[PDB]
Parts: structure tokens; C-alpha cells; sequence
């Protein structure tokens, strides 16, 4: 039994995929015991495990939810006419939108400038759930946790750097850090403070 | 905003009726003007026949008639009219062409006339974008021979989503001025239930609207005669044409604007997603989507994972357990829970009764010891894991009194504290 | 990987514990990177803090040393085969042998009886570096202080009790007071002296 034909992949939301197929195999209808039951086939695109995901449709196109956000998908299916199945038909792919960050940086260390006081290198590592491309690295830090969160000293890294240097930091001085990512369809949350003592000025020497 | 009230629980919500035509460019397939040919004016203030005659070239703003006179703003005092060249008779057919962007319901779709209206006249629609057309109203003196229509045949529940052929508005009596209107509901049993009509929200539904114009009219055969003067005074002219209707939205958006890539797109309320705002916004999952009727909202309704999912997935069968209530299907439930909303803790796992099921940290683990108890999973409320025989501790990770740890793993403590 | 078991605690001096286990998980040996290294945790059996306290060994046996005299402790063991290690085992209790007192008892006063004279009612409170259990009170007084420690009057106390009634004391005298602890394995050391004096005659009246 030759295989539905014409399988398209659409992406239509950060979590939904709409596909489509046709059907050369069209008898003289409709009826009855034997409709031409469709199973639509997925798992994530070129992957390590990946046990698929099916589910049946009588209809000519299926819409796979709940995927992953900014992930690829493999879409194969095959058609039932009982008792006779066919192959499964030609995988088409499909990439899920992006969607706001749900995480944040980790990996965020403070480093002390060599041999330079007042400034320190600040390293971090892309966020797990990053559900789409960093586009901007914002970063806060500040000498009093007592005041509100975004009133603290907010910089714009590149995004596409891991490194910032922040420079002109008081000696003898406790600061505070915090991270978060964001990319194309918005802003992820805010990392979990990170405290940064810098050294005294008798402790330079040496 | 109207897709809620002042409590505010959503509420259906449509765009404005608009004039879906009104300063869009209209592709056709005849305009006068290139080579600049005659164009005769027939008319008749008091008895007979009269006859005016002009020129008309496209190089000259004064005597054209463009394709953009059809969907311009149209002053009955001064009638910006559009026309073609020049006797397209039979089986030659002018056709005009717009395309809307996306798929509105149309109520009605008129065209105003110049030159009389002619003998045959069709009007086809779309709801693919073009790619495919379908029938939508037919105008013809002999339905059964132009269109292989039945001439004004009844419609009922079974052939209301068909187009049909009637023989008014065709006559040519009205020479100037001719109206051609075209109601979409205009006879339809189920128009008075339009909001639980699936059949005729389908038929009112178009992309792209097509107006064919097949026969000319003529004075008592008085044409047959290919004079330079006679042949030159039939032609087809329409001064405003329009579509009435507004952007279909299936009552989940109160406007439709453009996008990043300039497509006209519903602005989707109600937790709705997808253009037509035919579907449900990711995590929305809850009960199935469905068009907003006057009486209710139909919203789609989050799904509930108690904080430890951002994926789910709808399902038949839970709804139907659920009495149809809830049937979407938590996705990859983190925070060490699980079920088909995270609402409790997996195996290996007992719940922290100090925080909500909704706190992160609402499991904590059963750390049974690997020898000590005799499996992973503990009690839900306590957290005492099944402790071997002679072995104690709420993990089982010590002896009972009177028992001391052999070098068996299958045996532990089992070793009475014998009198040396 | 299987943690060690067979977990013994046997207890040495009041200070001293001998914990010896056994591993299964015996391959063809000896080599050489990879030699499974153990580790003893300790710390106070049942308490309120307990931070426990740790110590590396390759052999089969360790013993902990410096604990309190009569405590009970709690004993577990892991194993680190690198870059590999174990969960704790079972834990194994044992408490320290006993030691004598190395203090006073405390709240040592001394009451007038009621209303008899020339007797009063000594009370106390344990000591609290008892170090075992206490098994007698010895308790010491007299009327002069310039007369060397041991030739007092000493009277031996039942030890499960917290209070002596002395009698026959002079009137309008006045008497000191010493006491000290006793257990299975010596007597602490006396407490400061506490002086009291009798009540005159025609103090009595009334
Ligand atoms: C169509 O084109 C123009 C209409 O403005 C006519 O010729 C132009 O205007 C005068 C004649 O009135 C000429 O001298 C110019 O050279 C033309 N200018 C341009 C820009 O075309 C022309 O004759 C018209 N065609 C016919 C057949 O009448
Ligand atoms: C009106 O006439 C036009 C002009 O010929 C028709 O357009 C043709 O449609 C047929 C139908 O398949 C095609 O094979 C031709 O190639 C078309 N012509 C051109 C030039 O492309 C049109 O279909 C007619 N309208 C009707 C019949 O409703
Ligand atoms: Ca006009
Ligand atoms: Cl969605």
C-alpha cells in the first residue's frame, strides 16, 4: 500500500506544528468499515533518543502541541485501510518558534581584575532554557541588597559574549551580582544573587 | 476593551464592519486606454435613442478609467468610474480580481454602475488565497444555459452552501446608475442561527472575491451591425465596488492589524492563537477549542500543572472521565512530581506537607537506604520507607535494638546481638 | 555503588572507638589509581547539632578517637572508588567507656530545717562533666577552715539522691560546706567551700 505523499511541516506557535498530507490511493466513497485512518508520527529532529510520539486522525492534517520551543521535529505518516497498513511516508521537519527565556545564566562568576584593582571580570554560562537565540546579556550589581531589584546598575552585554568586565568598584566594598538572558521573543528571570567582597587596600601589597 | 466586560469575564468580541474593497488594488483583465480607442454614451431623455461618444486614453489623467477607480472614494456628485475596451462579448468574460490578505465573513459585496449592467454577470470567492475558486452568486437571464445553474433554485439546509442563479438586477433598464447586490445570508434557513451554523460560517467565509462578467446587453438586436459607432457604446463600467463584511476572527479578537511581516492578522484574544484565531495559545490546552458564540466566550483555559510544567497536551478520553472539565495532559512534569497535572509526588518521593503543591520544592526524597529498606517508595505523609526485617530509621539505615549489620546485602542487621 | 556494610562499633576507652566494616565489591587487585578509599563520618548518637566529623582510610577499620566519655555516637561509611563513589552505609552505634567527674556539683546550697534547729538540708545539682553515672555524693563540713580537706566530716550520699539532712550543728556557728562527685570510675574534684551559719537561740523566739 503506497504511503500518504505531500507532507508538509509548518510551524505555528512556540509549541505547535501543523502538518499536512494527500492521499493518491481515492476509491469510490464513502464507506465504511475501512475509512482511511491516518497515525501521525514525531520526535525531535536528529536527536539521541527520541522514541517518536504518534496519534491517529481520519482527517488530511494533524497538529502536533506541546512541543519544545526553537526545537526541530521529524514528521512522518502512514495510512490504515484495515486490515492493511503502509509504510511510513517521507519525514518532514519543521523548527518551533522561539519563546521568552525560562531561566537563567549559570555558571556566574566573579573574577578580580590582574593586577588590576577597582575592576573585576565577570563569566557566566548560557542559560539550559534558553528556548530560543541570546540576543542581549543584562547585568546588575550594586553595594546594598536592601534596595530594589531594578534599581541597581543595569548593563547591556553583546549577548553573544559570556565575559563583561565592570570597572571603578570601590575596595574593601561587598557587591552584589545578577543575571538574566534575553533573546528574540522577550526577557528569561533573574539568577539568584551572587556576592563579591573586593580587596583591601594593604592586602594589594603584595 | 469589548472581548470583556466590567468584572470583567471574556465576552465574544468581533472586528468592525468594514468596506473590505475600499483602496486596494483591483488586478483586471480589460481597461481602456491602451491603444485609446471610441467609447460611445447611450442614453435617452425622452424617447428612443440617443448617442455621445468620447475619447479614451491612459496617458492623460482627464478621460482614463483605471482599475483604481472601482475602490476609491466614491461622491455620487461626481462619479469616479472605471471602464473596459471594448465589446467583449461572448465567450469573452472581463473578469475583476482583489485579494483581501486574509479570510473575512462577507455580509454583502455591490457594484455600482456606469454603462447598463450586463446580461450575465458572476461573482466568484475564495477561501484559499487564491489558489483554488469557488462559485458565489451567479446574475443571468438563462441560468441553465450560462452557468449550468438551476434558474432561482430554492435553497434549503441541504444546498444553502450553494451559490445561486436569479435573473434580476439583470435587465438593462437602468442603463446608468445600475446596482448589483449580492447578500450572502439572503435566504438561508439557518441565517436566523448563524451563530451555530457552521455550514453558512464556512459560506460566508472568503480570501479572494472574483466578479466575472460574461454577456453584454443590446438594444433588440441592434449590434449584429459591427459599426464604428454602434459596437463602440457596449462596454462594461462599474463606478464603486465593495465588500462588506469584517476580518474573521471567530469572535476572539476585537481587531485585526499587521504584523511583522505586514500580514493582516487577528489580534487574538481569549487565550486563542493561530490567524483566525482558530486555535489555542500554547499551555491553553485545558477543554477543546471552540468559536465564540453570543452566549458564550468558549475561552481557552490554561492547563493546570500546579506550577511544574510549561508543556501539555490535550486529551479525549480525560475529558470525557473529567465530564468534560479538564482534559489537558501535564507534559514532562519537573520538580519531581507526577500525574496528569503534577499534583503529587512521584515514586521515590513523599510530599513536604509544609509547602503547597505548588512550591517548588513541595517533593522531597525518600532517601530509603539500598540495603537497609526494602524498596524506593515511602510513605506519602511521613516519609518511613519499608524497612527491612531488624532494620529501623525512617530510610531503614540502622539496626533495631537487639540487631547488628551482617556483611549480607540481602541480609542486613538480620545478625541478633547474640551474648558474645 | 554498593556502600560498605558490616558495620561494627566497638568501643576502646571513654575516647575511643574501633569501627570495622567489609566490602563486597572485591575485583582482581591490587591497582593502582582506583584503590577504594573509605571514609568514617561520625558524630554525636541522637542530639540537637552534630555537624559530624569525617576522616579518609584504605583499610578496613578506623578508630575514632578524642570522643566524650560516656556518649553514645553514631558511625557511618562510604566508599570513593575515583572517579566513583558510594552512599553512606548503615550506621553503627556505640557509647564511650565511662570516666571519673572532672567537676563539681553545681546549686549546692544549704537550708535551715523547719523547724528544728541544729539540723539543715543541704541540696544540690549533678555535676555537669559527670562523665558516667554517679553513684555516690561525697559531702564534707566543719566549723573551722584553718584544719587540713580530708579531716572533715565526710558523709557518703546515696548518689541517686540530691539532698542530706545534717544534724546535731552548733547554734550561733559557723559551718562550711564542700562536696563532690562520685561514679564507677572515681571521684571529681570538690567544690568551692560555701559557708553557713547556725541561727542564734534567742533568734528562735519567734
Ligand atoms: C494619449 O497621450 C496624450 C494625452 O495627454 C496625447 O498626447 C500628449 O499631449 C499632446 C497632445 O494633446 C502632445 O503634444 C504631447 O506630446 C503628448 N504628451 C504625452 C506625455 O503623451 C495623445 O495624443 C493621446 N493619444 C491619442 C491617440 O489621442
Ligand atoms: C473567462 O474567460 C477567461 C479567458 O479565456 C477564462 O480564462 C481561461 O480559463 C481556462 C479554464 O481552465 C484556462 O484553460 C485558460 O488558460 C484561461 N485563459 C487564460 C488566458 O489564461 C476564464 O476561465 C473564463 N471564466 C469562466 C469560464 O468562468
Ligand atoms: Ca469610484
Ligand atoms: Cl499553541
Amino acid at each position: 500500500m503506497l504511503p500518504p505523499v505531500g507532507v508538509q511541516a509548518v510551524a505555528l506557535t512556540h509549541d505547535a506544528v501543523r502538518v499536512s498530507w494527500a492521499d493518491n490511493s481515492v476509491p469510490k466513497n464513502q464507506k465504511t468499515s475501512e475509512v482511511r485512518l491516518y497515525t501521525v508520527r514525531w520526535r525531535t529532529s536528529f536527536s539521541a533518543s527520541a522514541k517518536y510520539k504518534s496519534e491517529d486522525t481520519t482527517s488530511l492534517s494533524y497538529t502536533a502541541t506541546g512541543l519544545k520551543p526553537n526545537t526541530m521535529y521529524e514528521f512522518s505518516v502512514m495510512v490504515t485501510k484495515n486490515r492493511r497498513s503502509s509504510t511510513w511516508s517521507m519525514t518532514a521537519h519543521a523548527t518551533t518558534y522561539e519563546a521568552a527565556p525560562t531561566s537563567a545564566p549559570k555558571d556566574l562568576t566573579v573574577i578580580t581584575r590582574e593586577g588590576k584593582p577597582r575592576a573585576v571580570i565577570v563569566s557566566w554560562q548560557p542559560p539550559l532554557e534558553a528556548n530560543g537565540k541570546i540576543t542581549a546579556y543584562i547585568l546588575f550589581y550594586t553595594l546594598d541588597k536592601n534596595i530594589p531589584i531594578d534599581d541597581w546598575i543595569m548593563e547591556t552585554i553583546s549577548g553573544d559574549r559570556l565575559t563583561h568586565q565592570i570597572m571603578d568598584l570601590n575596595l574593601d566594598t561587598m557587591y552584589y551580582f545578577r543575571i538574566q538572558a534575553r533573546n528574540s521573543k522577550g526577557v528569561g528571570p533573574l539568577s539568584d544573587p551572587i556576592l563579591f567582597r573586593t580587596l583591601k587596600l594593604e592586602v594589594l601589597f603584595a | 476593551d469589548p472581548c470583556s466586560d466590567e468584572n470583567g469575564h471574556p465576552r465574544r468580541c468581533i472586528p468592525d464592519f468594514v468596506n473590505a474593497a475600499f483602496g486596494k488594488d483591483v488586478r483586471v483583465s480589460s481597461t481602456c486606454g491602451r491603444p485609446p480607442a471610441r467609447y460611445c454614451v447611450v442614453s435617452e431623455r425622452g424617447e428612443e435613442r440617443l448617442r455621445s461618444c468620447h475619447l479614451c486614453n491612459a496617458s492623460d489623467p482627464k478621460k482614463a478609467h483605471p482599475p483604481a477607480f472601482l475602490t476609491d472614494l466614491n461622491n455620487p456628485h461626481n462619479l469616479t468610474c472605471w471602464q473596459s475596451e471594448n465589446y467583449l462579448q461572448f465567450p469573452h468574460n472581463v473578469t475583476l480580481t482583489l485579494s483581501l490578505g486574509k479570510k473575512f465573513e462577507v455580509t454583502y459585496v455591490s457594484l455600482q454602475f456606469c454603462s447598463p449592467r450586463p446580461e450575465s454577470m458572476a461573482i466568484y470567492k475564495s477561501m484559499d488565497y487564491g489558489r483554488t475558486w469557488v462559485p458565489f452568486q451567479f446574475y443571468s437571464t438563462q441560468c441553465r444555459k450560462m452557468y449550468n445553474r438551476p434558474h432561482r433554485a430554492p435553497i434549503t439546509k441541504q444546498n444553502e452552501q450553494e451559490a445561486v442563479c436569479t435573473d434580476s438586477h439583470t435587465d438593462m433598464r437602468p442603463l446608468s446608475g445600475g446596482l448589483i447586490a449580492f447578500s450572502t445570508l439572503d435566504g438561508r434557513p439557518s441565517a436566523h442561527d448563524f451563530d451555530n451554523s457552521p455550514v453558512l460560517q464556512d459560506w460566508v467565509t472568503a480570501t479572494d472575491i472574483r466578479v466575472a462578467f460574461s454577456r453584454l446587453h443590446t438594444f433588440g438586436d441592434e449590434n449584429e451591425d459591427d459599426s464604428e459607432l454602434a459596437r463602440d457604446s457596449y462596454f462594461y463600467a462599474v463606478s464603486d465596488l465593495q465588500v462588506g463584511g469584517r476580518c474573521k476572527c471567530n469572535g476572539h479578537a476585537a481587531r485585526c492589524v499587521r504584523d511583522r511581516d505586514d500580514s493582516l492578522v487577528c489580534d487574538c484574544r481569549h487565550n486563542t492563537a493561530g490567524p483566525e484565531c482558530d486555535r489555542c495559545k500554547p499551555f491553553h490546552y485545558d477543554r477543546p477549542w471552540q468559536r465564540a458564540t453570543a452566549r458564550e466566550a468558549n475561552e481557552c483555559v490554561a492547563c493546570n500543572c500546579n506550577l511544574h510544567a510549561r508543556r501539555c497536551r490535550f486529551n479525549m478520553e480525560l475529558y470525557k472521565l473529567s465530564g468534560r472539565k479538564s482534559g489537558g495532559v501535564c507534559l514532562n512534569c519537573r520538580h519531581n512530581t507526577a500525574g496528569r497535572h503534577c499534583h503529587y509526588c512521584k515514586e521515590g518521593y513523599y510530599r513536604d506537607m509544609g509547602k503547597p503543591i505548588t512550591h517548588r520544592k513541595a517533593c522531597k526524597a525518600c532517601d530509603c537506604h539500598p540495603v537497609g529498606a526494602a524498596g524506593k517508595t515511602c510513605n506519602q505523609t511521613t516519609g518511613q520507607c519499608p524497612c527491612k526485617d531488624g532494620v529501623t530509621g525512617i530510610t531503614c539505615n540502622r539496626c533495631a535494638k537487639g540487631y547488628q549489620q551482617s556483611r549480607s546485602p540481602i541480609a542486613p542487621c538480620i545478625k541478633e546481638l547474640h551474648h558474645h
